[PDB]
RNA sequence: AGUAAACUGAGAGUAGAGUGCUUAGUUGAACAGGGCCCUGAAGCGCGUACACACCGCCCGUCACCCUCCUCAAGUAUACUUCAAAGG
RNA sequence: AAUAGGUUUGGUCCUAGCCUUUCUAUUAGCUCUUAGUAAGAUUACACAUGCAAGCAUCCCCGUUCCAGUGAGUUCACCCUCUAAAUCACCACGAUCAAAAGGGACAAGCAUCAAGCACGCAGCAAUGCAGCUCAAAACGCUUAGCCUAGCCACACCCCCACGGGAAACAGCAGUGAUUAACCUUUAGCAAUAAACGAAAGUUUAACUAAGCUAUACUAACCCCAGGGUUGGUCAAUUUCGUGCCAGCCACCGCGGUCACACGAUUAACCCAAGUCAAUAGAAGCCGGCGUAAAGAGUGUUUUAGAUCACCCCCUCCCCAAUAAAGCUAAAACUCACCUGAGUUGUAAAAAACUCCAGUUGACACAAAAUAGACUACGAAAGUGGCUUUAACAUAUCUGAACACACAAUAGCUAAGACCCAAACUGGGAUUAGAUACCCCACUAUGCUUAGCCCUAAACCUCAACAGUUAAAUCAACAAAACUGCUCGCCAGAACACUACGAGCCACAGCUUAAAACUCAAAGGACCUGGCGGUGCUUCAUAUCCCUCUAGAGGAGCCUGUUCUGUAAUCGAUAAACCCCGAUCAACCUCACCACCUCUUGCUCAGCCUAUAUACCGCCAUCUUCAGCAAACCCUGAUGAAGGCUACAAAGUAAGCGCAAGUACCCACGUAAAGACGUUAGGUCAAGGUGUAGCCC
């Protein structure tokens, strides 16, 4: 059979890979921020459990980790 | 697929269905923005007068006035109904001749 | 760029007579 | 063409050719067969062929089936008492076994004939309404009385148009 | 091959007009083997996204251009939830 | 989607989307006679005014109903238990029907996959740590519903103490708003409800009217309109227009013959309607080698299947895997001797010259021959030697995510480094050469320990079981199928993308949309064209060389081009260019300037346009040998194809070639030379279609 469909899937991941190539420090600064805002969402999740419970604070002891960063 | 995977995924699922340029209604009214004319796709050559009009739903959009000759200008209130203009890619409505503001093309 | 027609379009009265 | 082995099992008409109502004291029968064995050959046919006519005429009783937990297929019945009937299926047919659970659990065409035509008491041919609960919906439709004036008009004398015209 | 080459005459058409054309004759050769890049044909194949038929079709950058969407700093607005509780 | 139809291609078949035809509703345009009947804000936005609940010897009862709306939305159904209410009173019941308890009960999204206290035991104290969930919990979004009717709501804060605030979602009516638009009528006579002991009273419930082609039914002396008329699809004459104006549901139409545009004529269909837009009605038992689809591999879970007992025939070995050890050939390096060059290719340059050749020593690299074998392993992979360990399952099926793997490339750290080698540098090529060609060298290919988790991970054939008889079968691939199970797919493109989530991944992987756009996209095959396409044999004045005389340089003659001129036209690659002309000083003559004539040499005339309307006569391959009616057969009766002589489906009239004839023979030269190719040449030989001119 012939190649075609190969070759429009081949351009469109040519052309992709090439975006991210100019762009990696743009999309790194947009990488970097949503991690910090799912970092919050996940915070604001597990307080919301505690203060429904009916406590005030975190339970004794607990610390929410960084579940998202690199480290 | 066989009986017990009919069975799991149920009755087929229709899309829902996509509303067009009218949002599911027969006709909009719109306010005249701008008028002019547009140049059909190959192999057509003309110049279909068209016209922007912003729609009672607020969103503008391009209008074809069929007919030979319209006295349309900005500031006017017209009709507007579906229908594609078949060789004017993205126009997808149509001026109703003989409504508010747009009379019926006035013979030969 | 003259309009060239499709050929098994293209229309006859074969019938029609 | 209908997917699977004896699809005529999966129409309504089949379904409904079931000959076994229990009597309600059934609420519960379980299913032993063993999936091979020449002598519970009736009861893997009992339950590939019955168990859904069973079922259709009988949906509210629970069935249950269990494969192989037994060297010989049974049924056994369990009711509203708390009585349970044993039935030994080794070596019997399925229309045996059909027609045994028929005899000792089953209604009788007498009792059925019955039920029937208590159904029959609850659609009355004189009352009108709705053609899902009745057969006439107006009086007008019987002939000899008034038609419908939608229909047929009635005379000027029997309308309020001109009976309250005459009589200011 | 009486060919090429050379030489000589006649005719058509004009009132006249060609170094042109048509045609008759004279003298009168050399070579004819070997090859297939090229040119073209024949045969048998192979490929084909072309069919306006390779002067074909066709991909991408950039330019212009409209329609739609995504991301996105800071900020604002609106909405949702609470008492489904405790003393 | 059906009795189907149209639409992809040069063509055929297949697949597939889109659209047509049918039936309703709403709105728009245009049009419209009557009667009867039914039905009738777009908006849970804001409302002027009037009315919509009274009754009755005071108490009470009623105003908790009816009427309205569709905002919200599994309080509607069944069962159990049991209030209020009805049966004057008791009902020891029936009827009706709350609260409570049990069960059942919409759609879409899994890119909402975890919820976060959601359970149990105990008299209590308290103890246990459970409960829901891919058979869809939890969550988001949408929607009144299952219509003798039911549910919900009643301006909002779910509620309505309270607060905001001052309420038509009661009838009639109004404003705003929307494509959407009924009277500010009458009567309590009928039925229903409230009240009364009752005669009765009241009720915008309701009844009877008003308004409206939204529908139904009936009628019309008189009075018909709307749309359509290229095909689908019933039905077009004459003009205008000339890719413009416009048209089109789809395919498409429009550049001088427009049945498709506009007008006009006629016709077709329906008809007081017509039918433009919109919406709805008809959607899974079909497929997954190549069209979308078998996800790289194996395992198992809750389960499913009947392929599990019976009932049987490939255990061991060959290139599985892991570990350790080992080395034959060839390199590299070093040493001696010898040589002065070696390397590089179509050819060069650069590079090296402690270089090369012989001999000897020599690896953490790679594994001729066997292997023409077709084995091992789940796949990926595995082919030098030895040894150790070792290749799951006595029914099958069973995961993007669980579990464990997974070539090459790549990442992190420490090593090895012969050779190869991205990148880079140099040489050359080129219009350019960030390439192809040459040289050097690095990451990398190796080892160790961790990652990463991709492949055209492909026999492009899911696992298991069974069959070879049916129809063999769209096509090609790989003969055609059945049972059963899991996975997956539902036009193209957007998109191996966006967002979400997960991940040792951070320029990544996995899962994976939508908006705008299109009428196709796509699969297989056939034909043609073409190929910097293969092989083979050829051209006889012939493609190259060979033979002879020329052209190309000079002058002249002549044609054309260009320039010039007030001043023809045609030919114009082969197949124009001493060509139409076997011929222009006037004439010829068709051109230019000036002057003149107007029924004109002609029952006019035109060398005006169109050779892309033609006849006529020709060029061209042809310095060919083929064209072909009528039949027959093959391919499943697909587009297509049809020959074998020891013959296997072709027979063939006619035409051409041939024969014959002309010239001096039977040789040669002429003549002849089909169909078709170049819309080839000629409207200016003459004739002529169409269009144009007529002082
Ligand atoms: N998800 C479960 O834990 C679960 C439990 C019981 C049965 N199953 C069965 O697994 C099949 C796949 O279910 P799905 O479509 O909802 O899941 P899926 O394939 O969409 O996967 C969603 C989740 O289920 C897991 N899953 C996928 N396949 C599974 C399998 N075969 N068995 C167990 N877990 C699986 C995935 O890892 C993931 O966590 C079905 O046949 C279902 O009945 C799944
Ligand atoms: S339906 Fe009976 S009178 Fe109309
Ligand atoms: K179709
Ligand atoms: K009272
Ligand atoms: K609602
Ligand atoms: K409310
Ligand atoms: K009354
Ligand atoms: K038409
Ligand atoms: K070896
Ligand atoms: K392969
Ligand atoms: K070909
Ligand atoms: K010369
Ligand atoms: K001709
Ligand atoms: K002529
Ligand atoms: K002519
Ligand atoms: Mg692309
Ligand atoms: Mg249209
Ligand atoms: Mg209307
Ligand atoms: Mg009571
Ligand atoms: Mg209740
Ligand atoms: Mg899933
Ligand atoms: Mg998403
Ligand atoms: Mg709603
Ligand atoms: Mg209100
Ligand atoms: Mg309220
Ligand atoms: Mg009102
Ligand atoms: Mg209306
Ligand atoms: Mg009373
Ligand atoms: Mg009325
Ligand atoms: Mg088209
Ligand atoms: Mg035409
Ligand atoms: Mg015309
Ligand atoms: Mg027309
Ligand atoms: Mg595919
Ligand atoms: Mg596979
Ligand atoms: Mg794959
Ligand atoms: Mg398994
Ligand atoms: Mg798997
Ligand atoms: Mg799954
Ligand atoms: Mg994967
Ligand atoms: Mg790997
Ligand atoms: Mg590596
Ligand atoms: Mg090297
Ligand atoms: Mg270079
Ligand atoms: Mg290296
Ligand atoms: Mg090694
Ligand atoms: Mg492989
Ligand atoms: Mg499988
Ligand atoms: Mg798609
Ligand atoms: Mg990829
Ligand atoms: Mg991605
Ligand atoms: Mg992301
Ligand atoms: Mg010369
Ligand atoms: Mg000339
Ligand atoms: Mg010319
Ligand atoms: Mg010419
Ligand atoms: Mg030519
Ligand atoms: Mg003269
Ligand atoms: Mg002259
Ligand atoms: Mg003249
Ligand atoms: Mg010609
Ligand atoms: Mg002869
Ligand atoms: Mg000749
Ligand atoms: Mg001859
Ligand atoms: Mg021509």
């Amino acid at each position: 059979k012939n190649v075609l469909k190969i070759r429009r899937r081949k351009m469109n991941h040519h052309k992709y890979r090439k975006l991210v190539k100019k762009t990696r420090f743009l999309r790194r600064k947009v990488q970097e921020g949503r991690l910090r805002r799912k970092q919050i969402k996940f915070e604001k999740d597990l307080r919301r459990i505690w203060l429904k419970a009916g406590l005030k604070e975190a339970p004794e002891g607990w610390q929410t980790p960084k579940i998202y960063l690199r480290g | 697929a066989t009986l017990n995977q009919m069975h799991r995924l149920g009755p087929p699922k229709r899309p829902p269905r996509k509303l067009g340029p009218t949002e599911g209604r027969p006709q909009l009214k719109g306010v005249v923005l701008c008028t002019f004319t547009r140049k059909p796709k190959k192999p057509n050559s003309a110049n279909r007068k068209c016209c922007r009009v912003r729609l009672s739903t607020g969103r503008e959009a391009v209008c074809f006035i069929p007919g030979e000759g319209h006295t349309l200008q900005e500031h006017q209130i017209v009709l507007v109904e579906g229908g594609r203009t078949q060789d004017l890619p993205g126009v997808k409505l149509t001026v109703v001749r003989g409504k508010y503001d747009c009379g019926h093309v006035q013979k030969k | 760029g003259r309009k060239r027609a499709k050929p098994r379009l293209e229309q006859d009265s074969s019938l029609k007579s | 063409p209908m997917k699977g082995r004896f699809p005529i099992r999966r129409t309504l008409q089949y379904l409904s050719q079931g000959n076994v109502v229990f009597k309600d004291s059934v609420k519960v029968m379980t299913v032993n067969y063993n999936t091979h064995g020449e002598l519970g050959e009736g009861a893997r046919k009992f339950v590939f062929f019955n168990i859904p006519q069973i079922q259709y005429k009988n949906p509210w009783v629970q069935i249950m089936m269990f494969k192989n937990m037994t060297p010989s297929p049974f049924l056994r019945f369990y009711l509203d008492s708390g009585e349970q009937v044993l039935v030994d299926v080794e070596t019997k047919s399925n229309k045996e076994i059909m027609e045994h659970i028929r005899k000792i659990l089953g209604k009788n065409e007498e009792t059925l004939r019955e039920e029937e035509e208590e159904k029959k008491q609850l659609s009355h041919p004189a009352n009108f309404g709705p053609r899902k609960y009745c057969l006439r919906e107006c009086i007008c439709e019987v002939e000899g009385q008034v038609p419908c004036p939608s229909l047929v008009p009635l005379p000027k004398e029997m309308r309020g148009k001109y009976k309250a015209a005459l009589k200011a």
